[PDB]
DNA sequence: TATCTCGCAATTGGATGTTGAGTCA
DNA sequence: TTGACTCAACATCCAAACACTGCGAGATA
């Protein structure tokens, strides 16, 4: 459901756009030795090019 | 610039011994590297020797009569007569090779004889112009008959191959001696060259199909042909000569780009003396050398290899026990009674396999045992450290002291059993020792339905997932003051949780999101 | 710091802590002890009790004391009665102390003989003329309205992180290297310290740093001349004071401990002695305007007037406008520092 | 100096002579080197 | 008188092998 | 010309688990 998807998309610490720092926080905490230049997923996720991932782009990545 | 061109012309008048361990390791590495390079040189030179352009020229050096002698008719009644004719051909080939070469050059600097560590150290100090030798140069030199003894013998092998005889190039590889731990490694200048060239680095082997043996041929230096049984005229003898010619890697290259370690033929004491001076003296160097050979051995095994291996096996059988105590230190097959470790026993029913007359004491004799007859024992704890427990009603074979003393019992491998740890529960719960850890010193010690995940954060991960695990004590760190410490290098979890854990330690978008989804369905 | 420079061999002076177990009741020679081990509630192990038993056993003919005022005199009197010594000694630090009870520790030990006349000591050549200065760096309108919206500690994160402070720090860093003077910066915050220590290329000694990397910088500071600007937290000042570096820069300052910063700054100036003709020991404080830290830093300079040290005010030195190497001078870097500080306030 | 004011000896002072005849070059070279040797003798005398 | 900080408490080794130098028979 | 000694200075192998946080010093608006 939409509620479930927003919850999945609302599992961070802001609630505003997924920022690089937010993705980094998640990837760092789940164990991920990822370079600052290892955005990859999030980087490619950026459809409109604003350097972040909004709800619609998150949905499309999933 | 101006002093570089215009030379200053003036009249300036003027009236223990063991290196560090770092040098030890540097010498071992440099020894390996150098050996490999030499063996590759022998391979490539053997290629050059196979050159067709050369063989069509050298073929014309061998009269028909001699070709027939090199390929005698098979003699049924008495194959030896054929061997005879073969040897006569090889001799005549050797004679006409002297006619062919004429000019022999001296080695510019020790040729490929062994160099000292000091020499290698100072070689980097001063650069030198080197006239390059390309394949074409080699061919031209061999055809004109001009060059040092190595190029000479190489040409000879090429001639024999031109005449379709199965002739090997033999190279006694002389890397620097990694056993020589001296700092100052100076050599006696008296008759240095003559002693260096007393025995050759390259020679030839020819297969005799009638007697089924390799015949040794040195047509340049010793100018002889021999059928080596136990003794070879080509192994260097005398302390002087063995300072630049230490026989330990005699390598054979054949028509078909084969590469075989043939030292056994030329070394009387392969197993006792030479082994000490070879990189193969320990398991790692053994595997390393086998890897190099294989890398240079570009053909399938033949029946000849089988024959030569039988020859080597007989040479091994008949080398026997060495004449001296030193040569039995770390011998691959034998041990002196007095060298049996406190933690070893003679296998039941076995005894000595020979004796040693001790040089220096009248009638003094030492008992020599085959190593195959010595069994290694360990205590119960030591076996647990190898993932083994004792069988029911096992009796110990030896009792030995320790420190504050203590009587430790020792058991044989046959008295021990493979330890099987209890399985994890359905939920994946591991059963752990008194400290709350699982001891995992051997793969055997992992539960059948579990896996070991080794990672600095595998614990933080398993705790974070709230899943069932057990910290893994994989070894013991020995540290300052007086106290041992367990090394908790990771986690034992059930198998079905491996990837969950790996995600936890490891963490695309979907993976990161799903782990978030799990973390939340788990916390609350 | 001194007793091996002094003639003392610590082979006999076993140090007892009730944790640093040492040789008691077997020390062939004199011992060095502490009030916490000698008589305090911090009797974690019976090593202290055994040391006291041995002290009772041997009639210790003399006692050396350092800063007993802090420790209450009750334990002092208890151990005086317990040990029954022959003589003692008080190396006091303050004229009036909390241990001036009815039974004065003077008549417990002895009369006064010398007074630590700091006007006699602090003027003949050791401090090399303290020059207390406070660099009045400007602040910004984006960090001020965000400063007023924060309170209860999470507000000092906007005060310390200022773009003009990096322009005043890299200017005073390049100013001291032209005069051939080493720099020994001090701070309070942990995080805000590593962010200013990593970008300037100045090794660091901070909390929970391994000692193999801690002593390597001291070998690159006392021998190598390439490291003339070190960054120390609170560990490298309460453990070893350096007699070099005649230029000190204070950046991160905590409230309340302005007298503890005065005890730390005073121990550096007392360590710097060689009696030079100039010997100008410069002290700077990068205080931003209209912040709650500069008004507490005036209490720190007020303690220095009580010590007799002269304090001057430096608004800006005419030379920072000609340094192109000042980071966060461009407004783009000031907005990038604003976003890095806004992420720091979201993490704290 | 060394371009700042600290003394150095980057190169030693020397004279550049060009020769055209071989006998005269041999003679002048041998004479000059002999003079250099005698000079070493005299300076050895003087340094004592 | 309530509040933080923050220190503090809890000198691998000993047995065994390798190396080169030297001495002896 | 051989090797078995001894000497001394290293090198190298091998044994094999306690916890972790409370608690008083100074200082504090
Ligand atoms: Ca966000
Ligand atoms: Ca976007």
């Amino acid at each position: 459901n939409l509620t479930v998807i927003d919850d999945l998309w609302s599992m961070l610490i802001r609630n505003c756009v997924l920022s690089v720092k937010d993705l980094q926080k998640i990837s760092n905490l789940i164990g991920a030795d990822q370079s600052s230049g290892t955005i990859e997923m999030i980087s490619c996720a950026t459809d409109g090019k604003r350097l972040f991932m909004t709800y619609l782009d998150f949905g499309c990545v999933l | 610039y101006d002093s570089e061109e215009f030379e200053d012309v003036t009249d300036g008048n003027e009236v223990r011994n063991v290196c560090s361990n770092e040098e030890r390791k540097r010498r071992k590495y440099f020894h390996m590297l150098y050996l490999v390079c030499l063996m590759v040189h022998g391979f490539i030179r053997n290629e050059w020797i196979n050159s067709k352009r050369l063989s069509r020229k050298l073929s014309n050096l061998v009269p028909e009569k001699v070709f027939e002698l090199l390929h005698p008719q098979k003699d049924e009644e008495l194959p030896l007569r054929s061997t005879r004719k073969l040897l006569d051909g090889l001799k005549k080939c050797m004679e006409l090779w002297q006619k062919h070469w004429k000019i022999t050059k001296k080695y510019d600097n020790e040729g490929l004889y062994m160099r000292t560590w000091k020499e290698i150290e100072m070689s980097a100090n001063n650069k030198r112009k080197f006239k390059t030798l390309k394949r074409s140069d080699f061919l031209r030199a061999v055809s004109k008959g001009h060059g040092d003894p190595d190029i000479s013998v190489q040409g000879f092998v090429a001639m024999l191959r031109a005449c379709n005889v199965n002739a090997r190039l033999i190279m006694s590889c002389q890397p620097p001696d990694f056993t020589n731990m001296k700092i100052d490694t100076s050599l006696n200048g008296n008759n240095a060259y003559k002693d260096m060239v007393k025995y050759p680095i390259f020679w030839c082997e020819v297969w005799d199909k009638f007697s089924k043996k390799w015949i040794t041929v040195d047509p340049v230096n010793l100018k002889t042909i021999e059928q080596v049984r136990l003794h070879s005229k080509l192994a260097p003898k005398g302390v002087a000569c063995c300072e630049r010619n230490m026989l330990r890697y005699v390598i054979a290259y054949d028509r078909k780009y084969g590469c075989r370690d043939v030292t056994r033929r030329y070394a009387q004491w392969m197993n006792s003396k030479v082994r000490k001076r070879r990189i193969t003296k320990d398991d790692f160097g053994e595997k390393w050398f086998r890897k190099v050979i294989t890398a240079l051995h570009h053909r399938k095994r033949t029946k000849i290899d089988d024959y030569e291996d039988q020859y080597f096996f007989r040479r091994d059988e008949s080398e026997g026990i060495p004449d001296s105590v030193q040569d039995l230190k770390n011998h691959p097959y034998y041990v002196l009674e007095q060298d049996i470790k406190q933690t070893q026993i003679v296998k039941p029913g076995c005894k000595e396999c020979g004796y040693l007359k001790v040089h220096g004491k009248v009638g003094k004799v030492l008992k020599v045992y085959a190593k195959r007859d010595i069994a290694d024992l360990k205590s119960a704890r030591q076996w647990y450290m190898n993932g083994r427990i004792l069988k029911t009603g096992s009796r110990c074979k030896k009792v030995i002291k320790r420190t504050v003393e203590e009587d430790e019992r020792l058991y044989s491998f046959e008295d021990t059993e493979l330890y099987i740890p209890p399985l994890a529960s359905a939920s994946g719960e591991i059963t752990k020792n008194t400290f709350g850890n699982i001891e995992v010193f051997a793969p055997t010690m992992i539960p059948g339905n579990c896996c070991l995940v080794e990672n600095p954060v595998a614990i933080k991960a398993a705790r974070f997932l709230g899943v069932e695990f057990a910290p893994a004590v994989t070894s013991f760190k020995f540290e300052r003051g007086s106290t041992v410490k367990p090394v908790l290098s990771g986690i034992v979890v059930a198998k079905w949780l491996r990837e969950a854990i790996e995600t936890a330690i490891d963490g695309s978008w979907n993976t990161l999101l799903l782990k978030l989804r799990i973390r939340s369905k788990l916390n609350s | 710091q001194f007793l091996q420079w002094c003639t003392l061999q610590p082979e006999n002076c076993a140090v007892f802590t009730s944790d640093n177990k040492e040789m008691f009741q077997t020390e062939s020679g004199l011992v060095v002890s502490t009030y916490s081990m000698v008589a305090n509630t911090r009797n974690r192990s019976h090593d202290s009790q055994k040391v006291m038993d041995f002290l009772t056993g041997r009639e210790w003919g003399f006692i050396i004391l350092d800063e007993v005022h802090v420790v209450p005199a009750a334990m002092f009197r208890r151990v005086v009665s317990t040990i029954a010594a022959h003589a003692k000694l008080g190396l006091t630090a303050t004229l009036v102390r909390e241990d001036d009870k009815i039974g004065d520790l003077n008549f417990l030990i002895g009369p006064k003989l010398y007074e630590a006349n700091w006007m006699e000591l602090s003027q003949k050549g050791h401090i090399a003329n303290v020059q207390c200065a406070e660099v009045w760096c400007p602040m910004t309108a984006e960090f001020y309205q965000e400063y007023l919206r924060e309170t209860a500690r999470k507000r000092m994160l906007l005060y310390i992180m200022n773009p003009t402070k990096f322009q005043a720090c890299q200017f005073l860093i390049q100013y001291h290297e032209r005069r051939g003077d080493k720099i020994i910066v001090f701070s309070d915050n942990v995080y805000a310290l590593q962010e200013y220590a990593l970008k300037m290329g100045k090794p660091f000694i901070y909390g929970s740093t391994p000692q193999q990397e801690r002593m390597n910088i001291l070998q690159n500071f006392q021998y190598n001349d390439q490291i003339n600007t070190i960054f120390l937290s609170k560990v490298g000042d309460t453990s070893i004071d350096l007699p070099e570096a005649t230029c000190l820069i204070q950046i991160s300052s905590h409230y309340g401990s302005r007298r503890q910063e005065a005890q730390r700054l005073g121990r550096i100036l007392r360590a710097k002695r060689r009696n030079d003709e100039g010997f100008n020991a410069f002290f700077y404080s990068l205080v931003s305007k209209d912040t709650q830290e500069m008004y507490y830093s005036t209490k720190r300079q007020a303690f220095l007037v009580d010590q007799g040290y002269a304090f001057k005010v430096i608004t800006h030195l005419h030379g920072m406008e000609n340094i192109p190497n000042l980071a966060y001078a461009s407004p783009r870097e000031r907005r990038e520092l604003l976003q890095e500080v806004l992420l720091k306030n979201e993490e704290a | 100096k060394d371009n700042e004011g600290n003394e150095v000896v980057p190169k030693p002072q020397r004279h550049m002579f060009s020769f055209n005849n071989r006998t005269v070059m041999d003679n002048i070279k041998m004479t000059l080197q002999q003079i250099i040797s005698r000079y070493k003798d005299a300076d050895i005398y003087e340094e004592k």
